[PDB]
């Protein structure tokens, strides 16, 4: 009987060879699937995007066109009918024309440096320092925005617009980031010239655009440019530009609170005077607050030096309260100078370190390269 | 019953040539043979009609000019009856003919085998080759010969059937698309001789021997530089991840360097092998 | 519910209603589908008519002396409402008598003479085609010359309606070793003529006439391996099939293997993987592993052929496990594969309901499902009609039998009516070929001298199936 | 000299000619090619069949009807104008009086010089059923040309559906070297020297080769170089494998 065992061995032997053929058939699946996933995706006849207006009784819904215009299609299998509500983004095959897919549901028009982010990089250890910067942060921002249940327990409305003050170089336009990164909110940058067109209908709609993004997007944190006169980035306004779509724009600001009545939406806005805006924007939905950038004080400078410290190179013996005594009135934007010049003289010294002599002379340097034109 | 079409090899290539001229412009031509109805269907030999002032249409067909052809195509034994026409258009969704539409009424009293063929791709073909005919049903499908006996009939489910416009009626009265084709003994092994992938024969000592080693003076010249050319693409992406892990979000990137450069390496193998490998007998 | 869907679909549904339901009365002569229901009679079409006749054939067969009487008014010289109807009658006294039909052989024959000078009409060849199925029906299994001359001539008319019916009569008679000269006669007439509904019936015929010749049958089988036709080749599987089958060979399996992978033909593809189920009718185990490995393809027929072969070795089997190996092949958006795996679901749960197999209620939701839904394909209802109509055929009682212990060899009739079914909407269903595998599963003891069945008791052991049946 | 481009599909249909007239071994076909001669690449779009009748035993006796020619070309007007006569073809592998009084002929109405062609009913041997060959006097000398099949781009791509490496190339070189074999054998017994003075001249084409031995050396340094480079391919799939194997042993735990 042994003879059939030992003949029988081989076919267990071959059993592990027959292991090779599933290897080469799962290779083989992946290469059909591929190509059977091609030819069906080789002809498409295309699909636009549209939204939904409004349901009828017979089973066809309308959608708007923004090429074409109002269209009525008709509904899917799997898609229902009276589940499609008012502004919906849905997808519509352009060959039957005929309703063909349910996109999501968000705000994305055209986009110029309106994009909205997550957590950008920055941090309250570098444009930071002073008591009074952080603490007027909180209380206006951090409260309303992330706690909203405070202003409500007590009956208030929450803080929406804000307007910074202070002298030029604050340097603002690198905190505003800090805010929604601490803060877990997402950034919106809102620049008006890229917002105004010639084009009919472009100086309406554009705006409407950020008007109807704020609504989705609501626990977020928007920060306006061509406003700023505080000496981040200074642009005060434009006498022409200004001039016809304030009332596109401005109008829709206030909307926010009377019509949208939306939360969570904290208007950072910023200048040293008010003159080309409107001057009722002291009213609330608009401006809801005034903080003061404290001009850099002794005590104030003296810490913005010990930032900058950390991320070079200082050897010892230096006293950062003694060089903030020998300058005056350096705003962030004169702080990262002297820096950058003491720097400047380790490099001719073949040095990776700055020297306490180079600080003596990046002093008398960059207060006197600031003060020539 | 209906009738299942069986273009030939020769038929299908001078048939489609006659209506590659132009995009927007309209030609036509006339299909000769000789078949009985009840499915079969054949074409002997087909030739291109002059275009009238009205393109493509009912009065386009010249009965001079086809008398004259059919005398001149009886020295070869191709003469036969009208089988039909074929013509040339863009193509829509339905109606692929902009012109003719009751043009097969006259057509179909002439003869009840005629057909209109119209050529959706004019040089669009990607490899599918998908042509469209017609034929006048009339007054049919109700209590009469059943056409859909014979392949790929009945269609029309949901809104989807070939271009997915036509759905059920497809062009007029449901004519019940059908086409095949076929090789014959000759046409087997003419075409293999000549078309089937790409065409190196006549070559053939120097078929890989030219384009190879005698083509090396700018091929691979510079070999060296030719597999510095694999370390920068295999470089590139062996970098990404070397931890296993989800970092540089990637998955095929150890395999993109991995088909791209092996295949190079099996062409400079046989090259380098086979230089010497042809031995000319140079001797001295 | 079924048969009341719709009107429309041509024949397709009228046809699937009609062989379905002749399934369930077989053997038992009830008329209530042709007699009771007058409305789904006359929507069928010319041709249609043919499964509405031949239904009956199906029904009454066994019936060897009112048998005559219920195709009596369709019969010559009563005339009929029409041609396309009269051959349809003719071919009804084949399937009933057939092997029995001594008797109609003289009468059927004297018909194909009257008809073999020439026909003038269409319908004239369709009372030649019902005539030259049901003469080979009644002489399967025997030679005759007579018939094989008579249909002969039929050939040489080059008809496009009957070609295939004479090729198929010649061809039950010359089953087993047959004619060594009609084997290269044939062949000859196949290349010389060249003829859709003629060689493909010339490629069948070639098949059946090598009956378990096994390597004697290599000389025609290497003719149509080298050859280009797509027919030649279609009919080279079969011939595999027929001579290879009962006992299994390696050298069968490497033939049928090669052709299904280096032929780009989808038909001749899928009559190598169904020429495989053949050879394996002794082996039921090592089936389904076969067809998992074919299972996942780019090529429809190749997974239509496979879920059809799969069901003929399974079908009074074992190895439950074969219906999920067809569940996949369930869900294809493609039609005619969704038609193939109903049917090779209805030959395997043949009797399996009652806490026998689970998947029995996903089996029978799907026959009421498919049907009603306009979302699904149209040959996927169509099919699962007939499926329903296999599982309830003979009225729940007849099972497929095929390489079984009772009868030691392989089954002469159940063969060839498989084969048949093959070929379904590439010309005309077939599929009333099939009520040659349909016998009831009983266990009585008679006499010992003559006919008896008594009634009597046993009360041992066994599982509830004969009371369980389909609900409401 | 000049180039011959001929299309798929008027081999393709001249071949059906020879079949469609029923002729035997007895008789030949002759036929006219039409395209555009003016180029250096002599290219064919057009060509049809006409009724010749010869005499194998006869080389005197021959059949050719010009009156087709005169009707076949003014309907072609009006199908497509770019299309001329630039020549005419013919089958059977012989060249005998029947097709070189018959090249004068069809002269007449071609402009640049008729291109001869024999096409090959049966395809004999290797590829090429249809040599191009150009008509020039020094006693009718035959030259032969370059034929090179190319078509259209939808040509090409139509013909595919139809149908739908170094051993390949080491098998075609061999057949290329046993037929000079008998090429200089077949020659030999017909003399018993302008065909040779060509061959002694392209022969000659370690003194000079010493310094040629390292070539073969450094040709095969790279093949190794590449070879290594051949093995990080499957270095790879080493490292792939076990991107699964670390996740194989993670699945028995989860079960």
């Amino acid at each position: 009987e042994q003879k059939i065992q030992e003949t029988e061995l081989k076919i267990r032997s071959k059993t592990e060879n027959v292991r090779r053929l599933e290897a080469q058939r799962n290779a083989l699946n992946d290469k059909v699937r591929f190509i059977k996933d091609e030819l069906r995706l080789l002809q498409e006849p295309g699909s636009y995007v549209g939204e939904v207006i409004k349901i009828v009784s017979d089973k066809k819904v309308l959608v708007k066109v923004q090429p074409e215009g109002k269209y009525i299609v008709d509904v899917a299998k799997d898609i229902n009918v009276k589940d499609l509500k008012a502004s919906q983004r849905v997808c519509l095959r352009s060959d039957s024309y005929m309703l063909h897919k349910v996109l999501e549901n968000k705000a994305d028009p055209l986009v110029s440096l309106m994009m909205v982010e997550k957590v950008p990089d920055s941090t309250y250890d570098m444009v930071g320092g002073l008591t009074k910067q952080i603490k007027e942060i909180k209380e206006v921002i951090e409260l309303p925005v992330k706690h909203p249940e405070l202003f409500e327990s007590l009956g208030i409305a929450q803080p929406k617009g804000v307007i910074l003050y202070g002298p030029p170089g604050t340097g603002k336009t690198l905190l505003a980031r800090a805010v929604a990164h601490h803060t877990d909110c997402k950034f919106i940058r809102v620049s008006g010239a890229e917002l105004v067109q010639k084009y009919i209908g472009e100086g309406s709609r554009m705006v409407r655009e950020l008007f109807v993004m704020a609504r989705e997007h609501a626990p977020s944190i928007i920060f306006m440019d061509e406003i700023d006169s505080i000496g981040s980035t200074r642009v005060e306004g434009s006498g022409g530009g200004d001039s016809e779509v304030q009332r596109t724009m401005l109008e829709l600001l206030n909307q926010l609170d009377g019509f949208e009545t939306s939360k969570n939406i904290k208007i950072i806005m910023a200048t040293n005077r008010l003159d080309i805006l409107d001057p009722a924007l002291l009213r609330p939905g608009r401006i809801d607050r005034k903080i003061e950038f404290p001009p850099p004080s002794v005590a104030a400078r003296a810490e913005i030096l010990r930032i900058h410290s950390r991320k070079m190179n200082l050897t010892r013996g230096i006293n950062l309260r003694k060089v903030a005594e020998k300058m005056n009135g350096c705003s962030g934007a004169d702080v990262k100078g002297v820096c950058t010049e003491a720097g400047m003289y380790a490099l001719r010294e073949r040095r990776i370190h700055v020297t306490q002599e180079d600080f003596e002379l990046a002093v008398g340097k960059v207060m006197n390269k600031n003060q020539e034109t | 019953t209906k009738e299942t079409v069986y273009i030939s090899s020769i038929a299908l290539l001078k048939m489609l040539k006659h209506g590659r001229a132009g995009v927007p412009m309209e030609v036509m031509g006339l299909m000769l043979g000789e078949f009985v109805d009840d499915y079969t269907v054949n074409v002997v030999d087909v030739f291109a009609m002059p275009q009238s002032g009205t393109g493509v249409s009912v009065e386009a067909v010249d009965d001079v000019f086809q008398a004259k052809m059919m005398d001149m195509l009886k020295q070869t034994g191709r003469d036969q009856m009208v089988v039909g026409w074929y013509h040339s258009h863009p193509g829509f969704g339905c109606w692929l003919s902009s012109v003719d539409v009751n043009t097969q009424k006259s057509f179909e009293q002439l003869n009840s085998r005629a057909v209109a063929v119209v050529v959706d791709p004019i040089q669009s073909v990607k490899g599918k080759v998908v042509i469209d005919a017609f034929r006048l049903i009339d007054t049919g499908a109700l209590i009469n010969n059943l056409e859909p006996r014979q392949t790929t009939s009945n269609t029309g489910l949901l809104n989807k059937a070939n271009i997915q416009a036509l759905i059920h009626g497809l062009n007029r009265h449901y004519y019940s698309l059908n086409i095949d084709y076929h090789k014959t003994a000759k046409e087997t092994k003419m075409l293999m001789n000549l078309h089937k992938e790409q065409w190196q024969s006549g070559l053939k000592m120097y078929d890989y021997e030219e384009k190879e080693e005698s083509n090396l003076a700018a091929t691979k010249s510079m070999v060296k530089i030719a597999e510095q050319y694999s370390k920068r693409i295999e470089e590139e992406k062996e970098l990404t991840e070397e931890e296993l892990k989800t970092r540089y979000v990637g998955r095929q990137d150890p395999k993109k360097h991995l088909s791209e450069t092996a295949d190079e390496t099996l062409e400079n193998n046989i090259v380098s092998v086979l230089t010497a490998g042809v031995n000319s007998v140079a001797i001295k | 519910k079924s048969k009341s869907s719709l009107d429309g679909k041509f024949s397709l549904f009228h046809t699937a209603v009609s062989v379905a339901n002749g399934f369930m009365h077989a053997g038992t002569t009830d008329n209530s589908f042709i007699k009771a229901n007058l409305p789904w009679l006359g929507k069928a079409q010319n041709w249609a008519k043919f499964t509405a006749t031949a239904s009956l054939g199906v029904i009454h067969k066994g019936n060897l002396l009112e048998g005559k009487k219920v195709m009596a008014p369709y019969l010559p010289g009563s005339r009929a409402s029409s041609r396309f109807i009269k051959g349809g009658s003719l071919y009804g006294l084949g399937l009933i008598y057939a092997g029995f039909g001594r008797d109609t052989t003289d009468y059927l024959k004297n018909i194909i003479v009257e008809n073999s000078g020439t026909s003038g009409d269409e319908d004239v060849d369709v009372l030649l085609h019902g005539a030259s199925l049901g003469i080979g029906l009644a002489a399967m299994g025997s030679a005759n010359i007579e018939v094989y001359e008579a249909l002969k001539e039929v050939l040489y008319n080059d008809s496009a309606t009957s070609g295939e019916a004479a090729a198929l009569g010649m061809g039950l008679c010359m089953l087993g070793t047959g004619k060594p000269e009609a084997i290269h006669d044939m062949f000859t007439y196949s290349q010389e003529t060249q003829h859709g509904n003629i060689t493909r019936g010339l490629a069948v015929g070639l098949a059946l006439i090598n009956y378990g010749r096994q390597e004697l049958a290599d000389d025609l089988i290497t003719k149509m391996l080298a050859s280009d036709e797509s027919l030649l080749r279609y009919g080279g599987a079969f011939t595999i099939a027929l001579a290879y089958a009962g006992t299994g060979n390696n050298s069968a399996v490497k033939r049928l293997l090669h052709v299904a992978v280096s032929d780009s033909n989808d038909d001749v593809r899928r009559a190598a993987v169904i020429a495989l189920g053949f050879v394996l009718l002794r082996d039921y185990t090592t089936v389904p592993r076969i067809v998992q490995l074919l299972s996942k393809s780019h090529n429809a027929h190749v997974r239509c052929g496979t879920a059809f072969a799969l069901g003929i070795a399974c079908a009074g089997k074992g190895l439950q496990s074969a219906i999920d190996v067809l569940d996949p092949l369930t869900k294809d958006p493609v039609d005619f594969v969704r038609q193939a795996a109903m049917i090779a679901l209805s030959m395997i749960l043949i009797q399996q309901t009652e806490k026998l197999n689970p998947q029995v209620a996903d089996i029978n939701k799907n026959f009421l499902s498919v049907i009603t839904n306009k979302h699904q394909e149209g040959l996927a209802k169509f099919g699962a009609c007939v499926a329903q109509g296999i599982m309830n055929a003979g009225g729940r009682n007849v099972t497929i039998q095929l390489e079984n212990a009772d009868t030691g060899t392989l089954d002469t009739k159940s063969v060839v009516g498989l084969v048949m079914f093959s070929q379904f909407w590439y010309w005309f269903p077939l599929a009333h070929f099939l009520s040659l595998s349909f016998t009831p599963t009983t266990v009585i003891g008679i006499r010992g001298s003559d006919q008896a069945i008594p009634k009597f008791q046993m009360n041992c052991y066994a599982k509830e199936d004969a009371f369980s049946y389909p609900r409401m | 000299h000049e180039k011959v481009t001929i299309a798929p599909l008027v081999l393709l249909s001249a071949l059906d000619h020879y079949e469609r007239t029923q002729t035997k071994e007895n008789k030949r076909c002759v036929g006219v090619i039409l395209g555009d001669a003016n180029s250096s690449t002599i290219r064919v779009t057009n060509s049809f069949a006409l009724p010749f009748e010869e005499d194998e035993k006869n080389s005197d006796v021959w059949f050719l009807d010009h009156n087709y020619i005169e009707n076949m070309n003014e309907m072609c007007k009006k199908i497509n104008a770019k299309e001329k006569l630039i020549g005419w073809y013919h089958s059977g592998p012989k060249l005998r009086a029947s097709d070189l009084k018959i090249n004068e002929l069809f002269k007449k109405y071609t402009q640049n010089n008729p291109l001869l062609l024999i096409v090959d009913v049966k395809q004999q041997g290797v590829g090429l059923p249809t040599d191009a060959y150009v008509a020039i006097e020094q006693e009718k000398t035959f030259l032969h040309l370059p034929c090179t099949i190319e078509a259209e781009e939808a040509e090409e791509i139509g013909v595919e559906h139809l149908l739908r490496i170094r051993l390949t190339n080491q098998l075609k070189s061999l057949k290329g070297l046993q037929s000079k074999l008998k090429d200089v054998v077949e020659y030999l017994d017909k003399v018993i020297h302008t065909i040779l003075g060509k061959l002694q001249d392209v022969f000659n084409l370690n003194n000079l080769q010493k310094a040629l031995t390292v070539k073969t050396n450094d040709e095969l340094m790279v093949i190794y170089i590449s070879n290594l480079v051949r093995s990080i391919i499957a270095f790879d799939d080493l490292i792939e494998n076990k991107i699964q194997n670390k996740k194989i042993q993670e699945q028995r735990v989860k079960d």
